[PDB]
């Protein structure tokens, strides 16, 4: 079950949990996200659709000029992807809408259509998302990093803590729409419900309850239960329930027919209430002193004279006792209240209440709305029912009506957008319970709370806010009734709309700079999902609630894989099977368990439902079938995990790296790692730059190579095919027959990338590792771009690591690296800066870019060409001219005895200044490139010619490769396609081949597919024709420079880094450590056999920072090496295929029951000699997340090759040639070389430039200015006694301009002495001080 | 309101004019110009702000007709400039920015901390010209009173 | 030349808001003499004396008496007063703590071959802070003729 | 301005004032519970 | 050291005085009651024989706890 | 290019090696470059002032 | 070598479901998911300090 290009190294996959469902298109979110925005789909779904939609038609205001929205369309992009990279311009597409405005030329009937006007007005270009999900936005690749924020809903939180310091938690809910007011009912420390619309005012919360025409009676019918009293011969007997008097204590004696349950004092046992059920007891007699305290429950009056006897919310007593026995009242019903479960709130909020009906109500939430304005009857009831109710205002969108509805405990998942009573009553009911113990706030960093947005949806939002700001100009112009002169182009703008798309996919905090070090770096920060930004939270703001890990982020958010630092758990990263709701929430698989086998059809659970099923657990056995195979199996319920019963569960989870991300994916054995261990080591991994040449790692985790795959790095098939010509620089594909469109034969052709700077300056590029004539499958690897080897992720290089001191060259976390690490060249890395000298236009002149420079030595210009510009290829250091150029200067006005220095000597003094562009400073890498850009309208110098005449010959050429390329496939066709019916043996070969297209041939629908292919190759000639003319036309024009500049002159420099002590090194278990040596080969501690190791790493790593993650890969790499090693010695011994094929077909077995069924007897003989080329270096290992291989499995692994069982070998000090005691750890261990490289921390300064209003050192070299003397320095230096030390680290190195100036002649002349004098900073806030009024001076 | 007391003193009834329609007139053309004088920095004078909305004026139609955008070329066709004035004129509407403008270091840095300085001289090149003045001086102590005077004074 | 107005790449100039306050002041005071000479309505005199004061306290400390004005780019202008107050003010930020020349920056390693009074410091790290001395000690010792 | 800081939702920082400038904004507060026509801004003024 | 090697530090200070403040609430020495503190029943013999020196009966346990859940 | 920091210094520093960075000053003047060698050297400061 | 005892909630809550594993032998999931919440909350703690 492996492809042709899948026996060419196959990775022995441990592991036992078969794959249910393979992992999802990693870039799934932004490509299907934009999907959805530039989509053209007519109906409710978002996008640009919606947008106008919503925003059109606009009409006056019965003026009556209606301008409707009519469709809209893409338009093409008049840059290609690269040119847009090139020409430093983003890629958009012009957006046309067809826009219809009629004319309503109202008199009758209630304005007819009178004349219409359909126009396409241009509004903006949209930016475009790439292949692999990333805009083009300014020549720089970004990514729009999608944004979790909360969402509209009601949200019961509690605040509990530090409110009131009475300790008492309160508890609000708060109802926040889409769009509308929020709508809060908040708790407080005496227990009373409130309200508060927005943040106004609190009133009572009852005030509501009348404003929607609700009186006392019925609202504590809402709220409360019934206690019934009666007179039944014995002064007001008591309704008893059985149930209510649970947990009480005994007011009274209740007893029954005799029988005595409760003795007043005697609390209630849970044995009462059994009792008093087992006899069913309802009506009992109690003291009269009972009914004292309760509460009435509706307006009890007398028909005497309407003798309003009591009212409800009124406590009653004796004396109305009284009165209610008098006027022969039976019924005395009262709110059950107590202080545990029902506790009285409306009753006290009611008390509290100074409204008493509907008008007074809205009275008061008139004057807390718009206070000032004398209130009203219609006024009010007209700002009520357009608070909440009216669709006009409020909002509760989808998400939030559904989010409203199951929240609480509704089973419709979609009512109205608006409030109803019905809703209100039931927010403040659920508010109440959640007071009384019946159930619990929910948690805001939920991921049922908080759903997702996307670059499809926050660049949509902007398109509505620059629609909206576009209708009420239009608005504004169309209430002028001008004319019928005017079709509408003129009303509309576009700096609004594309103005507000710029500025959002252009300078944002969720539009960022692509990282781009990696295949990892790209794909994992195109999955990444931020809290910051427009419409969240902020470091600023939060908080620790929200840096935090919920348990409903498994299988949503990666636990693991988070930026530490400044700002942890706000950019938390997507897992691997999430996808999104369709309203914006996370949802992740679960394999839907039946009655009690685990059918194979997986559920995407949302984060909302995922409490309510018992979901089981990915690391449970199978009998086979879907059966699990112990009494009760592990799930987790509600956040809370713990077993529950076989026949019990609804779900098991898919598989185990369902819960980390694409990059703690990566990680082998994280199983066996602290949590923040892997969490660096995701983070580190991140940033592992490409090497020279890639390297699999020797310990994977089988995600290498979907990570590369789905990634945009590597180049793979579009259809299966036969290589018919490969290259450094492109790949040719004979596509298969069978996978051929009817007409149009074609075969497919990638051109690989060749070199190019990444958005780090690291190098992209592409080789095909494919060969000439070998057989591709569709999605198929054919070019393994950087940090690939074969299509499988690789980052690093595996390095033989020994675990041991030595000599304390590896002291706090340093590492020992050998000197055949660096002769072999396995870490040095490519490096393309680009640097670029622009021509601007000063008013003393413009400038040049002649190589005639003043002052420079005739070596300075031997790399220069003819027009100064360097040539292409020169190796260059530091301080090389790279573009000469001189800018007007004059006059200058030269000084005294200079002066006499130029009359002997006649030297004159040149009227231009040097200003060329020149290499920097310790940099020195080959000039791999030159651009040359120019304002439109200027002179091109000679050398800006050598590149468009070579540029359109190649433009031509390459135009001219491809036509023969796809004639020479149409005409393979056609010759197939005559084959029979029309063949002609050995003269057809012989024949004109333009006379093929129209052979003689049996006409019957062969000759259609012969007409078909004749038509494709003269379609073809004319596309290639002027795909060329299109082509010279872009490379022939003169290119947009920002306004000023003449003349840009770009070279591109390839720079080699080589490992160096400094560098940043790091394995993947987060195990960093700068190297910090390189040791002759002759000192690695070696071993028995010969061979030194090449790195050298601290055992005390490992105790304290628990990862056995790293010492368990060292010991599987050692194993994985040792199977290399005896299939090479094989190898070159040669024995023949079937002993080869021997041992590589037990070293393949090998483990307990795995998935990784393979058989070499499938394997033709030469296919089993590929493998065993590509296993010679070492065998692959893939080690799923937490499903790796057990460290029997490793012992076993480690005893087929011939290495100790121990995983430990002794090993001989390099250096005297003695065995170290206690043996070593030694192993093959991935290590990634990390972009902190020491060639850029590096920097010192001593008198560069300096600031020009705080005159300090500033520098610019990136950077020459000096290092920043702060505060606890100074409080560093008082501590010492050191005054003349801070007083020169303050006056004479950092402010003071004349003794600087002064102490740098000082020091040249041998004198060691500053005059310090007073600085500038002081002298600048003296002139600002006494800028104000007041009076500074300084006392002599 | 100056152009008020403008127009006011300037208003007449003997065209049995309503006073809004001209009092506006004049307000209108005072507050333009108030705006036109003292509303930039570096003041261009009021013609070329005239020009440079009709240059504005053409560039909103010019883009809205011909798509893509607006170009000296395409400006300097459809207005009457002669394609270089017109370059100077879209140099000069853009506005200083802000020397505090926040930039986007981790420092909380700003604009105005960059911004170097060319006019100070590197004390390299102080200590390269006391050198200078300390090597003339004993060259011409080489030398007779004659030419040492002369060469001091000329 | 602590209010200035700098030329930029492109020729938009840049400034402190500095400029921006001192022209409100300006523009308003010249606007008060002109009025006063005018005899014109004394509630627009009186407008404009308020309007005058208002800018010279944004010039002096603004966001103090009412809403930081304002600025021309939608952020509040500083006045003098935030010149020297703030946590990146001028009594703080450059007046305590300062950039400092005659200094480097590198990774550290460790080189456990080190006496305790030494460390070790690189020869390109160590030719740029020295320069100074360097120059005078060749000067000094004659291998150069001159400092250049 | 006086002291307390307004917030909108281990609180130890520190004062910062004052028993000078707290009876002025406390005075202040006490005679602006009367201010009835005082918007103070010259637009509305 | 790194930020993943003091963070173990206030990790462990964090479950360390968590389990301690736990088992802290439980009672292990005797004071033998025989009846509630609350509802003056017999503390039934089970119930005061898994916890020693246990104070209150059931349900009046369950009653002080739900108060205390709710901070009052 | 990278400084190579004496082992005993890095708990004064509080200091590792895994890839932190320091700056260098130089004490110009003669009083400055005695103080670095009478007070602020490394070997005059062995006992913590806490 | 040992078990891993009892995990923490970051405010406080103790886990009463406790890693009764070491690194050495695995850890499944759900004990990691649960060792992560400490982990995150002493990582952001001296992310302040
Ligand atoms: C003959 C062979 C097919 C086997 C029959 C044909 C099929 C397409 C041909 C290549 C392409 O044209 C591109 C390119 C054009 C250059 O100009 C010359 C080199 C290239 C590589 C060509 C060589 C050769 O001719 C190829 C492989
Ligand atoms: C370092 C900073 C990015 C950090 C975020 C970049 C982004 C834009 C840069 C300025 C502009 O280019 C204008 C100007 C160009 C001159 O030629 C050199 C100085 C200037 C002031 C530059 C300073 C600095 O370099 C800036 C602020
Ligand atoms: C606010 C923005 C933050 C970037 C995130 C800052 C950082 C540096 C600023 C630019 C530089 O000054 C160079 C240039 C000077 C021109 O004259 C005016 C335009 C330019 C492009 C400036 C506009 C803007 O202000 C920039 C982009
Ligand atoms: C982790 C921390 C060191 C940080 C480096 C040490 C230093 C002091 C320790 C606490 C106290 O000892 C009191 C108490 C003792 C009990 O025995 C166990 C719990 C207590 C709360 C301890 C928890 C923890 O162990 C502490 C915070
Ligand atoms: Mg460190
Ligand atoms: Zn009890």
């Amino acid at each position: 079950v492996y492809s042709y290009t899948e026996k060419k190294r196959i990775r022995k996959d441990f592991g036992k949990r078969p794959q249910v469902l393979d992992v999802p298109y990693l870039l799934s979110i932004q490509l299907d996200s934009f999907q959805k925005f530039i989509e053209q789909d007519p109906e409710g779904q978002y996008g640009l659709e919606a947008a106008f939609r919503s925003v059109f038609p606009i009409q006056s205001y019965s003026g009556n000029s209606e301008l409707q929205y009519v469709s809209y369309r893409l338009g093409e992009p008049v840059f290609d992807v690269q040119e847009c990279q090139i020409r430093g311009v983003t890629y958009s597409a012009p957006l046309r809408v067809k826009l219809r405005l009629v004319i309503y030329e109202r008199e009758a009937p209630e304005g007819t259509v009178k004349d219409i006007k359909e126009q396409e007005v241009y509004m903006g270009e949209i930016p475009l998302m790439t292949d692999n999900g990333t805009f083009v936005i300014n020549g720089t690749e970004r990514v729009i990093v999608s944004q979790l924020h909360r969402s509209p809903g009601v949200f019961f939180d509690s605040d509990k803590g530090k409110t009131h310091s009475s300790g008492k938690v309160l508890y609000n809910a708060r109802i926040i729409p889409y769009r509308g007011s929020w709508l809060d009912f908040e708790f407080d420390p005496k227990d009373n419900l409130f309200v508060r619309i927005d943040r106004r005012r609190k009133l009572p919360a009852t005030i509501i309850l009348r404003a929607l025409n609700y009186t006392t009676e019925q609202i504590l019918d809402l709220f409360f239960e019934k206690v019934i009293f009666e007179i039944r011969d014995n002064k007001l007997q008591m309704e008893l329930v059985p149930e209510r008097l649970r947990g009480e204590t005994a007011s009274f004696d209740i007893e029954a027919n005799g029988k005595v349950y409760v003795e007043k004092g005697r609390r209630i046992t849970a044995r009462h209430i059994r009792q008093l059920e087992k006899d069913d007891v309802k009506l009992i007699e109690v003291p009269v002193e009972y009914i004292a305290g309760k509460v009435v429950a509706k307006d009890y009056i007398d028909e005497s004279t309407g003798e309003l006897i009591c009212a409800a919310n009124m406590e009653l007593s004796l004396d109305l006792l009284a009165k209610l026995s008098q006027s022969g009242h039976k019924r005395i019903e009262t709110l059950f209240t107590n202080d545990l479960d029902h506790g009285p709130y409306i009753s006290e909020t009611l008390r509290v209440d100074p409204t008493n009906d509907r008008l007074s109500a809205l009275v008061e939430i008139y004057r807390m709305m718009r206070p000032g304005e004398p209130p009203t009857r219609e006024a009010a009831e007209s700002l009520f029912e357009n608070l909440f109710f009216s669709e006009d205002r409020y909002d509760l969108s989808a998400v939030g009506r559904m989010k409203f509805n199951r929240s609480l405990l509704r089973e419709e998942i979609e009512g109205s957008g608006i409030l109803s009573k019905d809703d209100i009553i039931d927010v403040m009911k659920k508010l109440i319970d959640i007071r009384n113990g019946k159930g619990e706030v929910d948690d805001i960093d939920h991921l049922g709370n908080r759903r997702i947005r996307s670059v499809g949806e926050m660049a949509e939002n902007q398109f509505r806010v620059g629609l909206v700001r576009v209708e009420r100009a239009v608005k504004e112009r169309l209430s002028l009734g001008d004319l019928d002169t005017l079709m509408p182009q003129d009303m509309i703008n576009a700096k609004p709309i594309s103005a507000a798309v710029k500025e959002f996919f252009g300078s944002s905090q969720l539009s960022q700079f692509m990282d781009q070090n990696n295949p990892l770096s790209e794909i994992t920060h195109k999955r990444r999902i931020s809290a910051l930004g427009p419409g969240g939270l902020t470091r600023e703001r939060a908080g620790f609630e929200v840096r935090d890990v919920h348990p409903t982020h498994y299988g949503r958010v990666c636990p693991i894989e988070t930026p530490e630092g400044p700002n942890i758990g706000l950019i938390n990263s997507l897992s691997v099977y999430a996808q999104t709701n369709e309203y914006g929430f996370l949802e992740t698989p679960y394999r839907k368990v039946t009655d009690g086998v685990v059918t194979d059809e997986i559920h995407y659970l949302s984060a909302i439902e995922e409490g309510n099923y018992v979901i089981a657990q990915a690391n449970s056995n199978l009998d086979e079938e879907g059966h699990f195979v112990e009494d009760l199996v592990t799930c987790r319920s509600k956040g809370e995990s713990s077993l529950f019963s076989r026949d019990q569960v609804d779900y098991m989870d898919v598989s185990t790296q369902q819960v980390v991300s694409v990059g703690a994916s990566l990680i082998p054995f994280l199983e066996h790692d602290d949590a923040n261990r892997a969490l660096m080591g995701a983070n580190m991994q991140r940033q592992a730059v490409p090497t020279l040449r890639a390297d699999k790692p020797l310990v994977g985790t089988g995600m290498e190579r979907a990570v590369a795959v789905d990634s945009g790095v590597t180049a793979v098939a579009k259809r299966g095919g036969v290589v018919q010509y490969v290259d450094a620089s492109r790949i040719v594909i004979k596509v298969n027959e069978d996978e051929m469109y009817p007409g149009e034969a074609g075969i497919d052709i990638y051109n690989l990338t060749k070199y190019t700077r990444s958005n780090q300056n690291t190098c992209i590029n592409q080789m095909p590792c494919v060969s000439l004539g070998e057989p591709v499958e569709r999605g198929d690897v054919l070019a393994d771009g950087p940090s690939t080897d074969l299509g499988e992720l690789a980052l690093g290089q595996n390095m033989r690591v020994a675990f041991m001191p030595w000599n304390g060259y590896n002291f706090e976390d340093s590492i020992l690296v050998s000197e055949r690490v660096v002769q072999e060249d396995r870490f040095t890395t490519i490096h393309i800066q680009e640097l670029a000298c622009v021509s601007r236009d000063t008013k003393l002149g413009p400038e040049e870019i002649t190589a005639d420079i003043p002052n420079v030595g005739e070596a300075a210009l031997s790399k220069l060409d003819e027009s100064g510009i360097v040539y292409i290829g020169a190796e260059v250091t530091g301080g090389d001219i790279l573009v000469g150029k001189v800018t007007p200067k004059g006059e200058t006005q030269l000084t005294p005895e200079e002066k006499l220095l130029r009359a002997i000597f006649g030297e004159k003094a040149s009227d231009v200044k040097d200003s060329s562009l020149r290499v920097p400073n310790g940099v020195s890498g080959t000039v791999i490139d030159v651009q040359v850009f120019t304002r439109d309208g200027v002179e091109k110098d000679k050398r800006a010619l050598e590149i468009e005449e070579m540029q359109l010959k190649q433009a031509k050429k390459d135009l001219s490769e491809e036509l023969q390329i796809l004639e020479a496939g149409l005409f393979s066709r056609i010759r197939a396609v005559l084959v029979a019916g029309g063949v002609e043996a050995e003269k057809l070969d012989k024949l004109p081949r333009d006379r093929w297209l129209e052979l003689g041939l049996t006409d019957e629908e062969k000759q259609n597919q012969l007409e078909q292919l004749a038509e494709q190759y003269d379609e073809l000639k004319h596309e290639f024709e002027k795909k060329l003319e299109a082509k010279r036309r872009k490379i022939t024009q003169g290119d947009d420079l920002a306004p000023g500049v003449l003349k840009i002159v770009k070279v591109y420099l390839a720079v080699k880094r080589r490992i160096q002590p400094g560098d940043k090194m790091a394995g993947r278990h987060g195990n960093k450590g700068v190297i910090s040596k390189i040791n002759p080969i002759e000192d690695m501690p070696y071993d028995e056999n010969g061979t030194p190791v090449d790195i050298v790493l601290n055992p005390l790593g490992v105790p304290s920072r628990m990862n056995i993650g790293q010492i368990l890969e060292t010991h599987l790499g050692m194993a994985a090496k040792g199977i290399g090693d005896k299939i090479n010695a094989m190898l070159k011994q040669q024995q023949e295929v079937a002993k080869l094929r021997e041992f590589i077909q037990r070293a393949y077995d090998l483990g307990a029951d795995v998935r990784q069924k393979v058989d070499l007897s499938t394997f033709s003989d030469e296919e089993v000699m590929r493998l065993a080329e590509n296993l010679r270096k070492g065998m692959p290992i893939a080690t799923p997340v937490f499903d790796g291989a057990k460290e029997a499995e490793i012992k076993e692994l480690l005893k087929l090759g011939d290495l100790p069982t121990s995983g430990q070998i002794r090993l001989y000090d390099g250096r005297t040639g003695e065995q170290f005691e206690r043996p070593v750890t030694v192993g093959y261990m991935y290590m990634l070389k990390l972009n902190h490289l020491v060639d850029d921390k590096m920097h010192a300064r001593s008198t560069g430039s300096y600031s020009l209003v705080t005159q300090q050192p500033l520098g610019g070299k990136a950077q020459f200015g000096g290092q920043r003397f702060g505060e606890m320095e100074v409080w560093a230096l008082e501590a010492y006694g050191a005054a003349y030390t801070l007083q020169e680290m303050l006056t004479v190195k950092s402010d003071d301009v004349n003794g600087r100036t002064k102490m740098y002649k000082n020091i040249v002349d041998g004198n060691h002495q500053m005059e310090p004098g007073m600085p500038e900073s002081f002298n600048v806030l003296l002139k600002e001080i006494r800028s104000l009024g007041i009076n500074i001076e300084l006392e002599d | 309101n100056i152009g008020l007391m403008k127009a006011v003193d300037k208003f007449e009834y003997r065209r049995g004019y309503k006073f809004s329609t001209y009092a506006t007139w004049w307000i209108r053309q005072a507050i333009t110009r108030s705006i036109a004088d003292q509303a930039r920095t570096i003041r261009i004078p009021v013609h070329m702000i005239e020009t440079i909305n009709k240059l504005n004026r053409i560039s909103r139609q010019m883009l809205q007709e011909m798509g893509r955008e607006p170009t000296p070329e395409e400006l300097a066709e459809r207005m009457l400039m002669p394609e270089d004035k017109i370059r100077k004129v879209l140099k000069i509407a853009k506005e200083p920015i802000s020397m505090e403008t926040p930039i986007g270091d981790d420092e909380d840095s700003h604009l105005g901390d960059f911004i170097e300085d060319t006019t100070l001289e590197l004390p390299l090149d102080s200590a390269t010209t006391e050198s200078l003045r300390a090597a003339t001086h004993d060259v011409l102590a080489g030398l007779t009173a004659r030419e040492a005077k002369v060469l001091r004074m000329r | 030349d602590l209010r200035p107005l700098v030329p930029l790449d492109g020729g938009r100039f840049a400034t402190s808001d500095l400029n921006d306050l001192y022209r409100r002041v300006i523009n308003r005071n010249n606007r008060l003499k002109r009025l006063l000479d005018l005899a014109a309505p004394d509630i627009i005199v009186r407008n404009e004396k308020r309007m005058l004061q208002e800018a010279v306290d944004a010039l002096l400390d603004n966001g103090r008496r009412g809403r930081a004005i304002t600025g021309s780019n939608k952020r509040p202008l500083k006045s003098l007063a935030d010149m020297i107050k703030g946590k990146q003010g001028r009594f703080r930020q450059n007046l305590l703590g300062k950039r400092v020349d005659y200094s480097g920056r590198s990774v550290i390693t460790v080189g456990p071959y080190l006496r305790l009074h030494q460390c070790g410091l690189p020869k390109k790290m160590a030719l740029e802070l020295f320069k100074p001395f360097i120059y005078g000690k060749l000067e000094l010792r004659g291998l150069a003729t001159t400092i250049k | 301005d006086m002291g307390i800081q307004v917030m909108e939702e281990l609180m130890l920082a520190e004062n910062t004032a004052d028993e000078d400038a707290a009876e002025a904004a406390a005075q202040v507060l006490s005679s602006v519970e009367s201010e009835i026509g005082r918007t103070t801004d010259p637009v509305r003024m | 050291s790194d930020e993943a090697d003091e963070a173990y530090s206030v990790t462990e200070q964090l479950t360390m005085t968590g389990i301690n403040r736990i088992r802290q609430k439980i009672n292990a020495h005797g004071i033998p009651v025989y009846l509630c503190e609350a509802c003056g029943n017999p503390i039934p013999e089970a119930r005061r024989k898994i916890f020693p020196g246990v104070t209150l009966c059931v349900e009046c346990q369950a009653y002080q706890e739900r108060q205390r859940k709710h901070y009052a | 290019k990278a400084i190579q920091l004496h082992p005993l210094v890095c708990a004064a520093y509080n200091a590792d090696f895994d890839g932190d960075q320091m700056a260098v000053h130089v004490p110009l003047t003669l009083e400055a470059q005695l103080e670095a060698r009478a007070l602020m050297m490394s070997t005059n400061n062995i006992l913590s002032p806490a | 070598a040992g078990m891993r005892g009892l995990m923490a909630k970051p405010d406080g809550s103790i886990i009463e479901t406790p890693i009764t594993a070491n690194f050495r032998e695995g850890l499944n999931v759900l004990q990691y998911f649960i060792s992560t919440h400490g982990a995150r909350k002493g990582l952001a703690d001296t992310a302040l300090k």
